[PDB]
């Protein structure tokens, strides 16, 4: 696309989360399978997710501004997270029993082929595994949300908005401040 | 609730939990409006924070006559035994 | 299931008939009366006709 | 002229009254039928 | 044996008309379609509040009249005995005690409802 | 192909089962509730088509917005529509539900129910006749008949 | 200029009723955030109640702030009882509007509005 | 071949229920000066297939506040107790020939309340809980005569076997010695089975749907064809109790046709009482089965206890 | 000139008291209701076979709008804007200019059918019978802007339905 349309604005979102995402709802749909298995305890990968209202404001402020011709933006969240305490923060906002266990690097793709045998929308695959366990690179030489006049919204304001659906009734209306914030890196 | 030392320390602690009061100029004889630089609404939520922690309700006539932490600890000393 | 207090909140169908009447002529103000008591249409037509 | 008018002799009279025609048996006859049903069943 | 096979088959295709009903359509669930129903607007409070029973003396006395048909029930068998007048007397005595109980609940404002 | 033929027959089957048993919900608002009742009357009779009322949103296929959508009952209509299971349809009945109608310029009318809910059939009138409302339901059936659910499912 | 009062004789009772109304809102806001299960915190709601009280903080007429206490108590009466909904509470929080440009050059750019 | 014996029972009383929905809609249509469904198939004979296929592909909608274990356990138990109450009914020979089949029917009539009851509790709503405790208020009303009328009608049968009851009524219908018990049992069965004038838990006017206002399709089909299975089973039960037909042991098909058409006429009687009557306030349900039906039920119980001793007509227990 | 509903003191002889006791115990009025319902069971119901049959109407009926024409091809709308001055919904937008032969004709005749109240002040205020509210009621849509009729769609309705609208006005113009 860069070599066939030279003024194309190419935008890099890291890991978008919303009400209809495949990132936080994905992390809240492994109370069905077992105890949310992770590669190498999920401690060797670092993420920074960005909220979809900020990415949409960035795309529209890229449409409006003629300073976006040929650029290459990089939309990232303001706070970086490890994967393990991210999943533990999701299961603490969702107020679920969290018991993690490491599934190894060679046998978790064999569970990844167990779900991609479906003609439906498959539940998970080894590609989603290789993307969750791919850490978010930091690109300082590329512009972001602050180079479009967009203030990035952090995760602790909108994870409750995403994850109020996945709660049981016994903690259905627990407040936003009734959870511990995760550990940024 | 027993002695004025612990009551005064609890007043100053509830005051320094409030993120607009500077703990540097906050004394027992510092003034809220013209010296700490607070609105009336700031003073009224200070009074309601004291009603939460101390656990008794102060009416409106004697929640405006509290213009320094000395007056707060004195009025709590009037509404208690000590 | 015994009834202690009934409080009917109304105005879920409030459309502002008698403000739209002030900005239209009399012949234009008639078809609001079809739509007030919409099972007593020509009655309200007759009442507004007797008023005018 | 040629206008919508009623006919010259008027219309027929229109009934507008209650007509609940009082059908059914008496009370004693219904209890007689019921007690006869019980006695035949018991025999 | 065969009764348990019949009951298990009934439970089987009473839950296999359920498991073919959940996984069959496309579940598109978002956080309003599973909200509680209070005829359009939002519900006031929870539904697990104390929901007061006005028909409570009738609901107690239903138990004491349902023990009666743990007592009155062997009468199609007690009619087969050779101590007949005592059976007749005790049967009419139990239905009479039920009737005295029902009339005492009648007259002393029991079968009416409170409030 | 052969699997394409199977999913085409299954599309015909399930779209037939969804169009020949439309369940509207008892949702009147204004004068069009009278004509919606007359579409349920003995003369025009929705239920000969397999079309019967169910008052709960959990057990209804279509919501006929019969009447005026004011500014005080926008969230009630939206939550009533959102509590309907998929597939759900909306037949916008009458002029106030279509585009505000006779109270379009007024302060307390949502100018068309398409602002609040997605609308599949627009039935124009003030009120549209119960025969024309029945024609709107039949055009909804002609919209459900040409759904292509499992064809697009197999071709994705 | 000799008119009939509503509740207050002068600004002392008027500030008393404004102050008691704000006391009521500060007591109430956690219940509002809880039962409407809003995605906001208690701090942002109390900031909004502060903004709504400082929006009208220039009145010197006792009857006008008497009616403002009356309208604030009607808002309180419809907030404590669940007569408002999630939308009616969140209409104070202008989340869906485009942010209105305040300076002169952007207002010059986007339209004819002074 | 007992498995095929069960599957020739329970699937046709999943088809009789399905086309009973068509009979209900069309009889309720012509009794209300309209037509029923006749566009779907030839004169409606493919309507219940459409209503069946439509619901099971509609989104199941587990509620976010509901107790999901009880919420799924309740319609399974509803359709289970709809199916398992056909087995002691003599058709003319029952599938399971119990010595005490009538108490089996009565105890499963007591148990089938809990599906409605747990469905109204577990579906965490206000209307559902109103419909659950009104089912409590309905069952404490009909169970205080559904046992004594059933007791007094089995003082002329001989035992609690439903196969004995055909031998009992060989001379005359048992409606002739017990028409007050028949006309009181019939209303006990209308209050038992949530048909109008005793809907009250499917009450579309006071509530929206009562207990199943939260049950979306999929599980709502298993209250649809549970409740109508209850009404066909209860018409056949009152048919065997009061209208037992001529049984020839060499030709069971004559009796099967005869009680089929009698139970069809009583099912049309259900759909025809639903087609004409207003609905009780749910205390007048309770002020009927306690203030009007229960004293006369005790009186007729005394009469049917003391009457075979008065006439030497004590039935055999064999 | 007035009557008392429900002021019937009942008879209290043993005959009528026994009759009402049998009416209570043996359910007489319930059998009366069952008899009336069974008597409407055995009729021909009034369900008409739509869409192969249609509902009865009259030539005054007010449905989908149309612009008519003279019997020489020239359109009737001489752009005089009474129909937007009387339209209670203000659903009609008219702009005009002198065309090539100098005749006063429209260039914009919009009728917003989702504003229109179908009351026919336009077809009775038009001094040349240009705008008429035709007999078409089966003109439902699937998209909202399809019900925003401009001049072209109204001329197409007029040319499409003129064989019916001209006969209805021919049958009705003596009552107006
Ligand atoms: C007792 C009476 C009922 C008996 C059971 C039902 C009888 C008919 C059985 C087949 C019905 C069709 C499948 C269920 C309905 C699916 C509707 C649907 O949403 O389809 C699109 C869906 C998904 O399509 P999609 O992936 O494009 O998603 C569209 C929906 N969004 C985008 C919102 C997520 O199709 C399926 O799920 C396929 C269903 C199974 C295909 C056949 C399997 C073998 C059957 C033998
Ligand atoms: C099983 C085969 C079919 C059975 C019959 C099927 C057809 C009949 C059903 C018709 C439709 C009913 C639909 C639901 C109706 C609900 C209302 C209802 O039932 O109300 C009950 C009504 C209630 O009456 P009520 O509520 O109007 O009572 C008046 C009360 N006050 C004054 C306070 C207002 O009637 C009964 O309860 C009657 C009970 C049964 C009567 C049996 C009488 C036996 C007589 C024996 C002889 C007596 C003579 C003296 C002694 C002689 C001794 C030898
Ligand atoms: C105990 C007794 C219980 C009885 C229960 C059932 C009662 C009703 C029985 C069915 C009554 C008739 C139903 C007819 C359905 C329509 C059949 C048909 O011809 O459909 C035409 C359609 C399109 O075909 P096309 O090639 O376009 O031809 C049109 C010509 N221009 O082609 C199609 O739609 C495809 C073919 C569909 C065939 C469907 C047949 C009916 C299925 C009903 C289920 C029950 C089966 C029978 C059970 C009893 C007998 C064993
Ligand atoms: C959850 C969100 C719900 C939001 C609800 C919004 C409620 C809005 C209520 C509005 C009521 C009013 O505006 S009355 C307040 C205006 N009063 C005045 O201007 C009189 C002067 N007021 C003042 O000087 C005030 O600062 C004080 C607090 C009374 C005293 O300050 P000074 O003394 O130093
Ligand atoms: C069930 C059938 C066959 C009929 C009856 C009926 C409907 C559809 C909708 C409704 C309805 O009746 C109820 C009660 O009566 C009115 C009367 C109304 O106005 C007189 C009114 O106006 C909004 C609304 C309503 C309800 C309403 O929404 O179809
Ligand atoms: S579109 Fe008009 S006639 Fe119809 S309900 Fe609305 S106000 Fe009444
Ligand atoms: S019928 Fe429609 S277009 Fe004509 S005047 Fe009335 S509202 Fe306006
Ligand atoms: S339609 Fe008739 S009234 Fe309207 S501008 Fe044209 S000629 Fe005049």
């Amino acid at each position: 696309v860069r070599e066939t349309f030279p003024e194309a604005t190419i935008i890099k979102p890291a890991d978008i989360f919303g009400r209809e995402d495949r990132f936080l709802n994905y992390f809240a749909n492994i109370r069905w399978f077992g105890g949310v298995p992770l590669i190498s305890l999920g401690k060797k990968t670092v993420k920074q997710p960005v909220y979809i209202v900020d990415v949409t404001k960035g795309i529209i402020n890229a449409i409006k501004d003629p300073d976006a011709r040929g650029k290459t933006f990089a939309f990232v969240g303001p706070n970086r997270y490890l994967l393990f305490d991210l999943v533990q923060y999701v299961f603490a906002v969702a107020h679920r029993p969290f018991l993690p266990y490491p599934m190894p690097h060679f046998a978790y793709r064999w569970i990844g082929r167990l779900f991609e045998i479906s003609p439906f929308e498959p539940w998970t695959t080894r590609d989603k595994v290789e993307r969750i366990h791919t850490t978010d690179r930091t690109l300082p030489h590329l512009p972001g949300l602050e180079d479009l006049g967009v203030q990035a919204t952090p995760l602790e304001l909108k994870a409750i908005e995403v994850l109020r659906r996945h709660r049981t009734y016994r903690w259905l209306s627990s407040e936003i401040e009734d959870v511990q914030p995760a550990k940024t890196v | 609730p027993l002695t004025l030392e612990g009551i005064k320390d609890r007043v100053l602690y509830v005051l320094k939990l409030y993120d607009k009061i500077d703990p540097e100029k906050l004394s027992v004889n510092s003034h809220f409006m013209k010296d700490l630089g607070l609105d009336s609404l700031d003073q009224v939520e200070i009074i309601m924070a004291m009603e939460d922690e101390f656990g008794f309700e102060i009416p409106d006539i004697d929640a405006e006559k509290l213009m320094c932490p000395q007056e707060i600890v004195d009025y709590i000393a009037d509404k208690k035994d000590v | 299931e015994m009834v202690r207090k009934c409080d009917p909140h109304i105005g879920l169908l409030h459309r502002g008939t008698e403000k739209l009447i002030e900005y239209k002529t009399y012949l234009q103000a008639l078809p609001y009366f079809d739509r007030l008591d919409y099972v007593s249409m020509m009655c309200n037509e007759q009442a507004y006709s007797l008023a005018v | 002229v040629k206008q919508d008018m009623p006919p010259v002799g008027g219309y027929g009279p229109i009934d507008y009254k209650r007509n609940l025609p009082r059908r059914g048996l008496s009370g004693y006859s219904m209890f007689a039928v019921g007690i006869g049903a019980l006695l035949f069943g018991y025999w | 044996m065969n009764l348990m096979i019949t009951l298990l088959t009934n439970f089987t295709l009473a839950t296999l008309l359920v498991t073919i009903a959940f996984w069959l359509p496309q579940l598109n669930v978002y956080s309003e379609k599973t909200s509680p129903y209070e005829c359009g607007f939002d519900p006031m409070g929870s539904a697990r509040l104390p929901f007061s029973m006005k028909f409570f003396l009738v609901a107690i006395t239903f138990l004491l009249f349902d023990l009666e048909i743990a007592l009155l029930l062997p009468l199609p068998w007690a009619s087969q005995t050779t101590n007949l007048n005592t059976m007749l007397t005790m049967a009419l005595l139990l239905i009479f005690l039920l009737a005295v109980s029902l009339a005492y609940e009648w007259t002393q404002k029991g079968l009416e409802w409170t409030e | 192909s052969r699997g394409e033929y199977v999913v085409a027959k299954l599309d015909d089957l399930i779209n037939w089962a969804r169009r020949s048993s439309l369940w509207p919900m008892t949702f009147g608002l204004a004068c069009c509730a009278v004509e919606m009742m007359h579409m349920a009357a003995p003369r025009y009779d929705m239920d000969r088509f397999g079309v019967v009322f169910r008052a709960s949103p959990r057990q209804s296929d279509v919501m006929i917005v019969a009447g005026t959508l004011t500014n005080k009952m926008a969230p009630a209509l939206r939550k009533v529509y959102d509590q309907m299971p998929e597939p759900r349809y909306v037949v916008s009945m009458g002029s106030c539900a279509n585009g505000g109608g006779y109270y379009h310029y007024s302060y307390s009318v949502v100018r068309g129910c398409d602002r609040i809910v997605p609308v599949d059939i627009y039935v124009p009138g003030c009120p549209p006749t119960a025969e024309a409302l029945l024609y709107g339901i039949l055009q909804l059936q002609k919209k459900i008949k040409r759904e292509k659910r499992l064809r697009i499912w197999y071709r994705r | 200029t000799s008119v009939k009062p509503i509740f207050s004789r002068d600004m002392n009772e008027a500030k008393r009723r404004v102050r008691e109304l704000y006391r009521a809102w500060y007591r109430e806001v956690p219940n509002t955030v809880h039962l409407f299960q809003l995605d906001i915190s208690v701090k942002q709601g109390r900031d909004k109640v502060r903004e709504m009280f400082k929006k009208n903080a220039h009145v010197t007429d006792p009857r006008v702030v008497d009616l403002l206490v009356i309208k604030g108590k009607m808002e309180l009466e419809e907030t404590i009882n669940v007569w408002k909904q999630r939308t009616h509470v969140m209409r104070f929080f202008h989340e869906t509007e485009a942010p209105r440009p305040k300076d002169f050059l952007s207002k010059f750019y986007v339209g004819h509005d002074p | 071949m007992f498995m095929i014996n069960v599957l020739t029972l329970i699937i046709p009383i999943l088809l009789a229920v399905a086309f009973l929905t068509l009979v209900e809609r069309k009889v309720l249509g012509y009794m209300q000066f309209r037509k029923g469904p006749n566009v779907v198939g030839p004169y409606g004979l493919l309507q219940p297939i459409a209503d069946a296929i439509k619901l099971f592909i509609k989104e199941p909608l587990r509620p976010a506040t509901s107790s999901i274990s009880m919420f799924i356990l309740a319609p399974i138990l509803a359709l289970t107790l709809a199916l398992t109450m056909w087995i002691p009914l003599p058709m003319p020979y029952p599938l399971i020939n119990m010595n005490l089949g009538v108490l089996f029917m009565l105890a499963m009539s007591s148990l089938a309340v809990y599906s409605i009851l747990w469905s109204g509790w577990a579906s965490n709503s206000k209307y559902a809980l109103i419909g659950a405790l009104r089912a409590v208020a309905q069952t404490i009303s009909y169970e205080v005569t559904l046992a004594i009328i059933l007791l007094s009608v089995l003082l002329m049968n001989g035992s609690f076997t439903l196969s004995t009851l055909i031998i009992t009524q060989e001379q005359v219908w048992l409606i002739f010695p017990a028409w007050p018990l028949a006309m009181m049992w019939f209303i006990s069965t209308l209050a038992e089975t949530n048909r109008a004038p005793f809907d009250l838990t499917e009450g579309e006017s006071e509530l929206v749907s009562g207990f199943n206002v939260e049950y979306a399709a999929g599980p709502f089909a298993l209250f649809f064809m549970a409740e109508y299975a209850n009404i066909i089973m209860m018409n056949i039960f009152t048919t065997t109790l009061f209208l037992g037909a001529f049984h020839n042991p060499y030709m069971p098909e004559l009796y099967t046709i005869n009680f089929t058409i009698k139970s069809l006429l009583l099912s049309i009687t259900f759909l025809w009482i639903r087609a004409s009557y207003p609905r009780f306030r749910y205390d007048q349900l309770m002020h009927l089965l306690w203030k009007n039906f229960l004293p006369l039920t005790l009186a007729l119980c005394m009469w049917h206890v003391s009457l075979p001793i008065l006439l030497s007509s004590i039935p055999p227990q064999t | 000139t007035y009557k008392y509903v429900n002021l019937r003191e009942p008879s209290m002889d043993m005959k009528s008291v026994t009759d009402r006791a049998a009416q209570t115990l043996l359910w007489t009025e319930l059998i009366r209701g069952l008899g009336m319902t069974l008597s409407y069971l055995f009729r021909e119901p009034a369900t008409i076979n739509y869409p192969f049959e249609k509902g009865p109407l009259s030539p005054r009926f007010r449905g989908e709008h149309a612009l008519r024409r003279y019997p020489s091809g020239e359109e009737r709308c001489i752009a005089c804007k009474l129909c937007e001055a009387v339209c209670p919904a203000q659903a009609i937008t008219i702009e005009a200019e002198p065309r090539a032969d100098g005749s006063r004709r429209t260039t914009r005749y919009d009728i917003d059918m989702t504003k229109c109240i179908y009351c026919g002040f336009c077809q009775e205020a038009c001094p040349v019978d240009a705008i008429v509210e035709g007999p078409n009621f089966e003109f439902s849509t699937e998209t909202h802007e399809e019900l925003l009729y401009n001049k072209e769609k109204l001329l197409n309705n007029g040319d499409k339905w003129e064989a019916e609208i001209a006969a209805n006005i021919q049958a009705d113009y003596l009552y107006r």
